[PDB]
């Protein structure tokens, strides 16, 4: 109750701004702060924030004492910048973190080409089926079934090539699981399979 | 030969 | 009753173990709520009520002010803590020990009057056997002359031929001080 | 008094109040009165003899009070003249040392617990007023921002004479009296 | 910056533990906090001038100390199973700031039992041909699969360089027994590169698995080798 931020997860589109909102209750509060944290790992100062309005490149914070909110605002959106977004006010002996909010940027897959391949290990009968090269409007489910696994979207940046694509993985010991039933529970009807 | 002394701050 | 509207201001520096830790504390209070705080371990002023967050803002944005303030642990209190070596903390006041019965004979006071500094150590003894029932001493009290004194009670039933001692121990002492009370008759 | 210390000094106690108006300028050392300045007469009063080897320049008392004067102001504006609370005084009265019929002595009153410092403290002796050998402490500081204040009557004690320690102050409903006999 | 140690620790409930702190040098507030998933940060303590200054709402087998040269140590005297956590410490010139600067934390899982610690069996998938030939990009996959805890750190090395570009982990693993929380975890990575990097036969691709499991003083008496911090990595080379 002392510092509320905006509850569910952001998904945004690369590129878009991005608007955090948190409220505190305290009028003493005397000073305020956001802190970004990436997933498992440890948070970091991002910046203090003011009434005036403190920007720092791609990054707005500011105060308004009278409504009692505190504002965070991300211009052109990058990957990189996914993370957790603590919300953390400052008053007389107590500091604050809020529990955060949750962005996750999306690459804009320019040319979608979605496809499911088999790959087979490196040292010898077991393979994954890898789909991927899909469109970022697509989700995964992760499946139902306790011998197959299935796993999220994830997205990777070939940097020299200025490439992004999304991709997942499912495999299974059973000896009926085919690449081709794999995604099913997930899937787009341009999905090539070879 | 002098005890020195904290000054008070006007608020405004 | 007539209305009253109260400001304190109070700079206030805190020692221990000589000046190995040394902490300034600077107070300004509205009535008796403490309002604004400036502590050296923090090193900016803190609103500790939202009556004293304009303030708190204001002089934490004058970066002359906030260097003045940080360095005032060092100009103020260990100048004048070098003073008080010299002065106040070399004050050594013996006190005067005093015994005179009493009833609720059942009862001794030992007086311990106009002593300085603070730290004593009073102990009551029967027939050199330290007595620790039946000891009820009054705090200590500042008597606001920079002297205090103290009085210890011993809850006593006294044997004739018992010697009754009073046992003080005080910084300016080079060894204790002893009064004694013989007790002449059986109560 | 939370944070422990061998030592707590207050360089100084700064008071100012609407009532009179009035201000107080004192240094503190250990709970003790080292000196007060004389607002009025701009004279420093050193309490303790030995520090009167010092000199201290009753200016920057004055400069101090003068911010306060101005800082009260402004809060009384902000708190919407937000009034102080009268506490109920505690009174104590005993001699300095053990008394002794015709030995020299220092009758103590302690008033304690004092908000707002404004207070009477005034010596009887069988219903008359006595202001010889009266003496008194400045209003020293709390750590719960209230005060305290001792006034000292030296006597040779008799033993048909009596005294009382009269107080006067708004959180008391009656003048309080406190008796002492030898 | 903060240094803490250990990084990552398996305890077993009733144990004792001791995390340390280093801050960062000069700074002589040193802040502990527990870092669970649901609650967020909770406050432990705060020392400062090698004394407690503040204290949060912890049970009192949470202790902590500060020394001379300001590094810092939390103690829990008594585990429970709901300690698992990562336990951050952060640092500030000054108490009382909210400016810190956290460590990168201990993350310490307690267990009811050892014998649940597996290490990760890892293996390199090789890209598909069609993936070669349909998008000129060769993607390697890799699987670390039935370890427990989650105390793992996987890698790409290629050629001996650990490579981030074209890189994607799972932000988290995946349960190879949904419903037990003592199930073993299985985690999935894709390197992908150009289709020519890929079919030249004497680029090196290697996945590595950094796993962190029992201590030397952990006692063992299972068959099977004990589940000590180790590395379990998969390769592959690339052909024509
Ligand atoms: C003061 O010094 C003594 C050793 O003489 C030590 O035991 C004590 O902890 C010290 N106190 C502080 C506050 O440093
Ligand atoms: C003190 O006595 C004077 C004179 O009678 C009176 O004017 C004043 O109100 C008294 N102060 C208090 C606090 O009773």
């Amino acid at each position: 109750k002392e510092v509320e931020q905006d509850p569910g997860p952001f998904n945004v589109p690369e590129g878009a701004t991005v608007a955090f909102n948190c409220t505190y209750s305290n009028s003493a509060s005397q000073s305020f702060f956001w802190y970004r944290q990436d997933c498992r790992k440890e948070p970091k100062l991002l910046m203090s924030v003011y009434s005036s309005g403190n920007e720092d490149g791609r990054f707005t914070a500011q105060l308004n004492r009278a409504s009692q909110y505190i504002s965070l605002l991300i211009r052109d959106s990058k990957l990189s910048d996914s993370a957790t977004y603590l919300c953390v006010v400052m008053g007389f002996q107590k500091l604050v973190f809020g529990t955060g909010t949750r962005l996750l940027v999306s690459p804009n897959i320019q040319n979608p080409d979605p496809a499911v391949y088999q790959l087979r290990d490196s040292k010898s009968d077991k393979s994954v089926c890898l789909f991927t090269d899909f469109d970022s409007q697509t989700n995964v489910s992760q499946s139902k079934d306790s011998d197959v696994y299935i796993t999220d979207k994830c997205v990777l940046d070939m940097r020299s090539m200025d490439f992004k694509s999304n991709s997942a993985v499912a495999w299974s010991n059973k000896s009926d699981f085919a690449c081709a039933n794999a995604f099913n529970n997930s899937i787009p009807e341009d999905t090539f399979f070879p | 030969a002098t005890p020195l002394l904290m000054q008070a701050l006007p608020m405004g | 009753s007539p209305e009253d509207f109260v400001y304190q201001f109070k700079g206030m520096c805190y020692f221990t173990n000589g000046t190995e830790r040394v902490r300034l504390v600077s107070r300004s209070i509205y009535n008796r709520e403490e309002i604004v705080r400036f502590d050296s371990d923090v090193g900016e002023f803190r609103a500790v009520t939202l009556l004293g967050l304009p303030a708190a803002e204001y002089w934490n944005s004058q970066k002359d002010i906030l260097e003045r303030k940080r360095a005032a642990v060092d100009r103020v209190c260990r100048h004048n803590y070098q003073l008080e070596l010299r002065t106040t903390l070399q004050r050594r006041v013996e006190p005067t020990v005093t015994i005179s019965p009493s009833r609720t004979h059942n009862l001794l006071v030992c007086s311990v009057t106009d002593f300085y500094p603070a730290q004593i150590k009073v102990r009551w003894f029967r027939n050199d056997q330290e007595e620790t029932a039946g000891v009820v001493s009054t705090p200590l009290i500042r008597n606001g002359d920079w002297t205090f004194q103290i009085l210890v009670m011993l809850e006593m039933t006294p044997q004739r031929g018992d010697v009754y001692t009073c046992h003080v121990e005080h910084p300016s002492l080079q060894s204790p001080i002893t009064v004694e009370w013989r007790a002449q008759s059986t109560g | 008094e939370d944070i422990v210390a061998d030592h707590v000094a207050s360089y100084g106690v700064n008071l100012y109040q609407s009532y009179g108006p009035s201000g107080q300028y004192t240094h503190e050392f250990d709970g003790d009165e080292q000196f007060y300045v004389d607002l009025g007469r701009k004279e420093t009063v050193w309490s303790l003899p030995v520090l009167r080897q010092f000199r201290f320049d009753p200016q920057f008392a004055l400069t101090n009070i003068a911010v306060l004067k101005h800082n009260l102001n402004s809060l009384i504006k902000r708190s919407n003249s937000t009034a102080a609370t009268n506490e109920v005084p505690e009174v104590t009265v005993f001699s300095k040392s053990p008394v002794t019929l015709g030995q020299p002595n220092i009758l103590i009153c302690l008033v304690d617990n004092i908000f707002p410092p404004v207070v009477n403290i005034t010596w009887l002796s069988n219903g008359h007023s006595v202001t010889e050998g009266v003496s008194e402490t400045s209003f020293l500081s709390k750590s719960d921002h209230s005060f305290f204040k001792i006034s000292y009557l030296t006597l040779l004690p008799s033993a048909e004479e009596s005294y009382d320690c009269k107080v006067e102050h708004w959180g008391l409903d009656k003048p309080l009296l406190k008796h002492w006999e030898p | 910056g903060v240094t803490q140690t250990p990084r990552y620790l398996i305890k077993t409930r009733g144990q004792q533990v001791t995390l340390s702190c280093s801050p960062i040098s000069g700074h002589r507030s040193v802040s502990w906090y527990q870092q669970t998933p649901g609650q967020g940060l909770q406050f432990l303590f705060e020392y400062f001038s090698e004394t407690q200054r503040n204290k949060g709402n912890f049970p009192g087998r949470f202790s902590g100390r500060q020394f001379s040269n300001s590094r810092s140590e939390m103690n829990v005297s008594t585990l429970e199973l709901g300690d698992s956590a990562l336990y951050l410490c952060a640092s500030s010139l000054r108490a009382e700031s909210g400016e810190l600067f956290f460590g990168e934390g201990s993350r310490l899982t307690v267990l009811e039992d050892l014998n649940k610690v597996f290490p990760p069996e890892v293996a390199v998938f090789e890209p598909s041909e069609a993936e070669i030939s349909h998008t000129q990009k060769a993607t390697l996959v890799c699987l670390a699969t039935g370890f427990f805890p989650d105390h793992v750190e996987l890698s790409w090395w290629v050629n001996g360089k650990e490579v981030h570009s074209g890189v994607c982990t799972d932000p988290q693993p995946l349960k190879e027994q949904p419903a037990l929380n003592d199930s073993r975890y299985a985690l999935s990575s894709r390197l992908r590169v150009s289709a020519t990097f890929w079919q030249n036969p004497r680029n090196h691709f290697r996945c590595q698995v950094q796993f962190y499991g029992l201590s030397e003083n952990d006692e063992w008496t299972q068959d099977r080798a004990k589940p000590v911090t180790q590395i379990v990595s998969a390769e592959a080379w690339g052909r024509a």
